[PDB]
């Protein structure tokens, strides 16, 4: 009903954490960040992921993910995941360890595999994206068949992502 | 959910 | 000059209404929603209509359309329409009864006729959706050609809206 | 407006 | 390490300006804008410029451009420039004298030559675009090809913008 | 940076 918010994160004061809200050591999140597990619930933000301002993570009142600890999630993010300004991930969520998510990219009712690159302006909907996957800028990815053949991430892809964080 | 049920399951679980 | 809110709506408290905005009975106002009719006024928000987080209500100061009770509005949403997370809708704008409009999407000097579904991530401006048409995630609506074009909605889709809603 | 009249009427009105 | 605001800038009371910012004289700052150079500084924002609501400027800790005054920038944001409703600019990111830059539109990692034209829903990212040119409504500018070959800005495009400042 | 040099340089100052 109230967020666990671990001692060791850096919360801004500005931040709106709201329910039933897991947020792991180390997790930073921006001013101007809204996490309300108000509907859907609950939500975990495993350690050292990165929110960035006007990201959004909001759920379905129904439909859930499998968390890696075999509980049931509206959205689960994973450790070391970037959410990026003015992203929006909407359970039902997964996004698996290291993944970043661009400006103003979106992923709602979707599994993302560990590893994987979404770049800006991107949509990832009603699909699974299996590990190590770059989604190109404007993609809308609407698919099973589109997620599956999206091209694997190259370390120049990881390297771009480690400099925006 | 609006989605066929083995789609919705590679979203839930993954495979 | 301020705002008529029905007794019966429920705004929260940390949304932003301004200016001479109607609020009708039933309608739901997320904490985040920014409605300002400080340039462009006035705004009708019909009975049972929802906005989400993030959701942005804007007019240009010039510029009309014919509500349904034969006055002129910047901005005319119809009753049961659904606005949801970041959408903008910026006058001069008519969305009619029934309408949906998906994340991150875009109404802007548009009339969209009753019972339409705009998906995530689309832009419409400049034309007139016919009533009950679809709009597809990702697309760029901007001629009357492509407007006239569009693919009516389908029950899975109004379905797909009540889901999200 | 910035568009051709008959067009602004279609968004002012519709048909 | 505090923002240089000049006494004929109006700045709504309730956005947030922070770090090394220069706000010109004549800037309009609309409600609910973020302006951060808490990261990447400094920026400028260039006389009777206009901000709109949800509009951000960040920058990224490394990386600049050159000022007009031949100073480095995070942010160079030229006179007259508009940056409409949710538009996204992030350093390092030079806008030209007289650009306009549309709704939900991103400016990152890119120079924008004076007197260009970005509509609504568009990313520019890595290029240089030159002085005067166009880019459409849902573009995704991403490479130095692209913004060579976009298309000079028109007067009906000045006028549209003008329009809608 | 991510880009070529000279890439960075169009962007740092321009043609
Ligand atoms: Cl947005
Ligand atoms: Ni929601
Ligand atoms: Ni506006
Ligand atoms: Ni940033």
């Amino acid at each position: 009903a109230e967020p666990y918010i671990d001692p060791a994160a850096q919360v801004h004061a500005i931040a709106s954490i709201i329910g039933d809200v897991r947020i792991a050591a180390g997790v930073r999140v921006a001013a101007g960040v809204s996490i309300r597990a108000d509907e859907g619930a609950p939500f975990q933000v495993g350690k050292e992921s990165i929110l960035q301002e006007g990201a959004v993570i909001h759920g379905l009142e129904y439909g859930r993910v499998l968390g890696d600890d075999q509980a049931d999630y509206s959205v689960w993010i994973g450790q070391r995941v970037a959410i990026t300004h003015k992203a929006l991930i909407h359970g039902p969520a997964y996004l698996g360890d290291d993944c970043f998510v661009g400006f103003r990219s979106t992923v709602f009712n979707a599994r993302v595999g560990a590893g994987s690159v979404i770049m800006m302006h991107a949509l990832v909907q009603d699909v699974e994206i299996p590990p190590g996957r770059y989604v190109p800028s404007g993609a809308i990815i609407t698919t099973q068949q589109q997620a599956d053949r999206l091209p694997e991430v190259r370390p120049e892809d990881r390297e771009f992502a480690r400099h925006i964080i | 959910g609006w989605l066929a049920p083995e789609q919705q399951q590679r979203i839930y679980r993954g495979n």
